[PDB]
RNA sequence: UGAACUAUGCCUGGGCAGGGCGAAGCCAGGGGAAACUCUGGUGGAGGCCCGCCGCGGUCCUGACGUGCAAAUCGGUCGUCC
RNA sequence: CGGGCGCAGAUCUUGGUGGUAGUAGCAAAUAUUCAAACGAGAGCUUUGAAGGCCGAAGUGGAGAAGGGUUCCAUGUGAACAGCAGUUGAACAUGGGUGAGCCGGUCCUAAGGGACGGGCCUACGCCGUUCGGAGGGGAGGGCCCCGCUCGACCGAAAGGGAGUCGGGUCCAGAUCCCCGAGCCCGGAGCGGCGGAGACGGGCGGCCCAGUGCGGUGACGCAAACGAACCCGGAGAUGCCGGCGGGUGCCCCGGGAAAGAGUUCUCUUUUCUUUGUGAAGGGCAGGGCGCCCUGGAACGGGUUCGCCCCGAGAGAGGGGCCCGCGCCCUGGAAAGCGCCGCGCUGCGGCGUCCGGUGAGCUCUCGUCGGCCCUUGAAAAUCCGGGGGAGAAGGUGUAAAUCUCGCGCCGGGCCGUACCCAUAUCCGCAGCAGGUCUCCAAGGUGAACAGCCUCUGGCGUGUUGGAACAAGGCAGAGUAAGGGAAGUCGGCAAGUCAGAUCCGUAACUUCGGGAUAAGGAUUGGCUCUAAGGGCU
RNA sequence: GCAGCCAGCUUAGAACUGUCGCGGACCAGGGGAAUCCGACUGUUUAAUUAAAACAAAGCAUCGCGAAGGCCCUCGGCGGGUGUUGACGCGAUGUGAUUUCUGCCCAGUGCUCUGAAUGUCAAAGU
RNA sequence: UAGUGACGCGCAUGAAUGGAUGAACGAGAUUCCCACUGUCCCUACCUGCUAUCUAGCGAAACCACAGCCAAGGGAACGGGCUUGGCAGAAUCAGCGGGGAAAGAAGACCCUGUUGAGCUUGACUCUAGUCUGGCCCUGUGAAGCCUCACUUACCCGGUGAGGCGGGUUCUGGCGUCAAGCGCCCCGCGGGGCGCGACCCGCCCCGGGGACAGCGUCAGGUGGGGAGUUUGACUGG
RNA sequence: CGUGAGCUGGGUUUAGACCGUCGUGAGACAGGUUAGUUUUACCCUACUGAUGUGAGCCGUUGUUGCAAUAGUAAUCCCGCU
RNA sequence: UUCUGGGUCGGGGUGUCGUGCGUGGCAGAGCAGCGCUGCGAUCCAUUGAAAGUCAGCCCUCGAUCCAAGUUUUG
RNA sequence: AACUCUUAGCGGUGGAUCACUCGGCUCGUGCGUCGAUGAAGAACGCAGCUAGCUGCGAGAACUAAUGUGAAUUGCAGGACAGAUCAUCGACCUUUCGAACGCACAUUGCGGCCCCGGGUAUCCCGGGGCCACGCCUGUCUGAGGGUCGCC
């Protein structure tokens, strides 16, 4: 019937893990990840839900080469030269 | 009697699942995966509806490491067209060939 | 299932590698800070998805 | 955001004891002046019958009803080319 | 001076704790018992014995999806496993999944989705073999020939070349070991052999030769050949009958080797009595395949049918499938028994038949059914074609010769559970969840009941009582027989099979197992129903 | 013309026999006479209603010859029917067979005219 | 008071809003009969699992405080208040009278200027659709209208393969030209033309400034959207 | 209008469906008809039974008894004479 | 708790069911071999036999064991 | 006796209160800097003993340089003890991802060039590449579209 019965013919993955986003919201069929919207070339990122734009959002990664450039600012993005030897 | 279960993956008893029971040296009664049956081809004239003679009945893939003399017979179309339906080609060749000379 | 993919079975294996409990050194140098991994899952409770 | 339940459709697969009634077709033998009929056998058709598996879920308004179970259990029962 | 400034209430919020309460409860699927071992500790672990159950639509053996280490060894017994635990799918420490021939990978199925174009203010959407200057490849050497050309994705159950036998682990196995193969790809020499290649006419000259046999079906180890075209295989539903073959089951050996019984009887009962792939040969089966020939007094023939002057019957051939038997493999290995040694070496055997309305699987054949006609593509092959290539007298070009040799086959999955405790249902949940294998007896049966192989402790606990009241045993009950009750609710009657006998009505099909009768055991016989020489 | 040999499994008949018991367990239709409804098979309210409800074949009507009918889309004269063409597609009603299916076009609705007198927009005059 | 067969001024039957009939069929509704039985007269006995007791284990609902009654009065049915009856620890198994027992901000009813589903002849709109004007929209002719023109626009076909003007005797076979002419290489080799006619401006057909697009205008429009659908009142 | 954690759901009174009347319609019927989940007590009393009970004392313990109070029960008919 | 007493067996009585195993038979429809022998449901005798019968039946007639010791009370 | 209730001591249960605060909140100020030269985000991997966090990327719990000047520390061990830390101009920076040969529930399927090896052929390994749109330019072309020359 619709309840306990019912729970026990599941055993066909809705969604995968993304490639993109590495979110289990990857739909199969559609083909599009459910959470970043994979493959479209644009992320979605609504503005009725900020608990999900803070949990996606810069900054709440590693931001290997965007903590650099904050690094590389303070210093006037000095290039080319090196520190004089002893 | 001993029952036996499947030596592969595939559990359901598809075309590509067929088997057939052989007894190993080790007295054991073993499943045998066997090979889809093969055919032998049809005449290229579309009436006759045996199958052609003096052709090996196996399949497509199994053709390309046979013998040529194993795929065909040694008459003109043999191994595409029958003997019965070739005798018909050459007699309707000719006497039309003839028919187009009276007209002339 | 047996038929895994590559992706599903690293996935897997790093999950399996996490499952560890914490070392006994551990406890003597952030000083009994970190009393237990509280991230252990087990495979009937807790499930992957 | 969902058709992993379910509804319908599509594609490619899998599965359904043993019996019963026994239709067209066919064979042979009788009856008749002929038209033709009669009998036996054969044959094995069917959204046919009984019925197991399966799929369903009638009644007991049984069990259970802070349950084994947020719908289950038992007997009975529907269907089962 | 400034407030987030005073709580008993808001079925207030959060957290904590009571009475109920040592209470309800630990009651679905028959079952445990004795002894021993380890241990501080045993109804629950282990071992043995006993008695039982699942009874091959298993409580058995293996997978798919799903789980993701749950697998395996060892240790621990805190917590959890609703009693216990020396146990565990718990915890701790280690270990474990080995592939050219298993699958993915390759193909397109439904479908998805780019491209051109169009649309859309736009993110984008539409559309899917159409629609663009959509070809990137040539042969021939700077020249003429190529779209039926629509990317790609999409099946671990479709299509798809080729791996099997024995052995091995604590857990791996068609992957490891040993042995025997096979497929595909690769080779300016592709490494040899064979084929092409056998000789003629003139007296050195000259001329041949891209094989050959059979009336035929067609056969020979090979047996040149492009563009282009044609065709085949892949690639065809469901149902019924019949036949061939394996497997299983059954019967006879007064067959061998162990074992059970032996109070009595039983030349007895039980178990074991085998051979892979690939290749060769031969049974067996199939054929609207051929030749001779000619049919009515029509004949041949099936369970049924069907077949025949468009050529039967008969005779002689041909082909296909041969998963059957023999052989190579290969008995050296595997099983069975016996013997010796030790803490691995030997001996013997592995035999001969009978059958079947037997059950499956498979290969066939003949039909039935459809206002239902029961896939595509990759890939592979045959033919047509005769454009070309080859040498000038012994060879050359060419070779589809499992004739032989040489080299390579990457990547990913692979343990285990697969369900009355490894999945889903909050759980070790009486639920749900796709398949494969399947014995003996009874019987029509894959029914119920019993047994073997295998599995198991009765399903989250034991002990003692046997009150009421429950639930179930569809327990039984004198006399009456629906007076009960809204109501024959409930379960009671009937039941299988054989032989008889079956109405009203009817769309002539039915109604129908109508209704109503008789018979049914055991034992000892009789009769009939076959095959073979 | 059969003799010899081999091979089963069913069927019928008879005697004898036990407590008249014997499909001994198991397995396993109570029956008859009528009414109503739905023809039948099939389907349905997962978790209170399996039914007389739905579907159904049959019957009948309606629309439409493709610049079309019916319908989809924000949109492309894009898409479904349609790999279709009236024995087809689309929209309804009734509901097997048999037997019939009367009367009413005033009302409502649909439809057909335009010897169409009225009402009558934007634009144009 | 049921069933069946009749009777029919039938509150309010009736003919594809189908009428009547009807074999077969039905886990459909109903009546009767036989058989059958614990349904009953009228209950009894037996078994298993429970309840019970025990070892271990161990909840929940619920709870203002609580828990013996009668009358009285009271928010008109007390458990407590009044007047009486009275009243003795701690408990077990039952039981279902009571606690107007628990479970659930009654689902009936009414109210609210709270909704929603749905329907029309409600109010107000709307997609679509019909129609007219303008727009792409030009050209020629005849009497605003009709007929022509093709190039706009539209449709169809095709691998855009023969447009305009000057092979039916069989279920074979057909593939880059034989042939001829001309010309160039050093008897081998190559090209060109004819064969296969010329010219042309649109690939071939079918429509055609009409379909159709854009934009206003009128009609239609419960297909859809939004909203409303008084109050008083012995409910 | 005793009595549904006592039962039974036949009726009424959800959602399915049919007929008639009514309404353009959705629907209505105080008309008929058919199918339609009846949950929980282990708590406190009450009652039913079953243990035990005057924590102070030369009382403990046993037998045989007394008894307040409470319950209370029999009923109707026929035949002969 | 030893003058004894209490259990467990056995015996008898009682009642239940219905004539046990074995053996024998000149009983047995028969049938198969050489009157003999074998097979043969049932039948007869032994045999109102056998079986079980207080655990909540009755009576001891015998046999063989057993005698302890929980808590508490003026 | 027990049981029940009250009172206090003590012990539990429980966590309040109080004190604490490397956190939050608010205001103000200065800057105001991502990405095909591969971003954000994600995945995987990296430590002697390392699960998470954090830091890094096969040079993986950090390299070089500069500043600093004796530690790191849980246990070691070992410092070429200039330890460590900070700064951070050099260098490095796996895979997915706008993600770019085609794809992806696939570590799947291709193509080109070059190099090395077995030996041009093939096989193996490595390196560099092959998405879409568009701009300037080059190159190679197309159309009687418009002409010129014949
Ligand atoms: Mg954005
Ligand atoms: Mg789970
Ligand atoms: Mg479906
Ligand atoms: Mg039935
Ligand atoms: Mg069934
Ligand atoms: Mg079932
Ligand atoms: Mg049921
Ligand atoms: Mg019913
Ligand atoms: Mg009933
Ligand atoms: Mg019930
Ligand atoms: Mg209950
Ligand atoms: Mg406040
Ligand atoms: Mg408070
Ligand atoms: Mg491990
Ligand atoms: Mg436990
Ligand atoms: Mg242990
Ligand atoms: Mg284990
Ligand atoms: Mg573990
Ligand atoms: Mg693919
Ligand atoms: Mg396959
Ligand atoms: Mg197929
Ligand atoms: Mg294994
Ligand atoms: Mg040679
Ligand atoms: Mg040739
Ligand atoms: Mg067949
Ligand atoms: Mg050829
Ligand atoms: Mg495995
Ligand atoms: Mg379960
Ligand atoms: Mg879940
Ligand atoms: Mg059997
Ligand atoms: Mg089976
Ligand atoms: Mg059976
Ligand atoms: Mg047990
Ligand atoms: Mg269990
Ligand atoms: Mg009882
Ligand atoms: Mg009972
Ligand atoms: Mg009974
Ligand atoms: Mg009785
Ligand atoms: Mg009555
Ligand atoms: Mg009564
Ligand atoms: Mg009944
Ligand atoms: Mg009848
Ligand atoms: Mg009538
Ligand atoms: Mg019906
Ligand atoms: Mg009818
Ligand atoms: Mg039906
Ligand atoms: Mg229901
Ligand atoms: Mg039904
Ligand atoms: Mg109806
Ligand atoms: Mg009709
Ligand atoms: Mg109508
Ligand atoms: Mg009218
Ligand atoms: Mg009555
Ligand atoms: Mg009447
Ligand atoms: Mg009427
Ligand atoms: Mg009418
Ligand atoms: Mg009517
Ligand atoms: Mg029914
Ligand atoms: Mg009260
Ligand atoms: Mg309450
Ligand atoms: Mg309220
Ligand atoms: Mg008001
Ligand atoms: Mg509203
Ligand atoms: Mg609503
Ligand atoms: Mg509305
Ligand atoms: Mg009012
Ligand atoms: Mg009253
Ligand atoms: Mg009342
Ligand atoms: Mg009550
Ligand atoms: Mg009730
Ligand atoms: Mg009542
Ligand atoms: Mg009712
Ligand atoms: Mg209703
Ligand atoms: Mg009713
Ligand atoms: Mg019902
Ligand atoms: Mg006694
Ligand atoms: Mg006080
Ligand atoms: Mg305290
Ligand atoms: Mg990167
Ligand atoms: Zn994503
Ligand atoms: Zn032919």
């Amino acid at each position: 019937t619709k309840g306990t019965s019912s729970f026990g013919k599941r055993r066909n993955k809705t969604h995968t893990l993304c490639r993109r986003c590495g979110s289990k919201a990857y739909h199969l069929q559609k083909s599009t990840c459910g959470k970043c919207g994979y493959p479209a070339k644009r992320k979605r990122k609504y503005n009725w839900s900020a608990k999900a734009k803070r949990r996606s959002t810069t900054g709440t990664g590693r931001m290997r080469h965007m903590k650099v450039v904050f690094r590389r600012f303070r210093n006037g993005f000095r290039e080319g030269t090196v520190p004089k030897p002893r | 009697v001993q029952r036996l279960t499947y030596r592969r993956r595939l559990s359901y008893n598809t075309a590509s699942n067929k088997t057939r029971l052989s007894r190993t040296p080790g007295n054991r009664i073993v499943y045998l995966y066997t090979k889809k049956t093969g055919k032998s081809p049809k005449s290229a004239c579309g009436i006759c509806p045996g199958r052609l003679r003096g052709i090996r009945a196996v399949r497509p893939q199994v053709l390309m490491r046979l013998s040529k003399t194993k795929k065909h017979v040694s008459r003109a179309y043999g191994g595409s067209m029958c003997a019965k339906c070739v005798r018909d080609r050459i007699k309707r060749a000719f006497l039309i060939e003839e028919q187009k000379i009276v007209v002339k | 299932a047996s038929h895994k993919t590559f992706r599903i079975k690293r996935f897997l294996a790093k999950k399996q590698k996490q499952n560890r409990p914490i070392p006994q050194w551990i406890r003597m140098k952030t000083g009994n800070k970190i009393r237990y991994n509280s991230k252990r899952r087990h495979w009937r409770r807790t499930k992957l998805g």
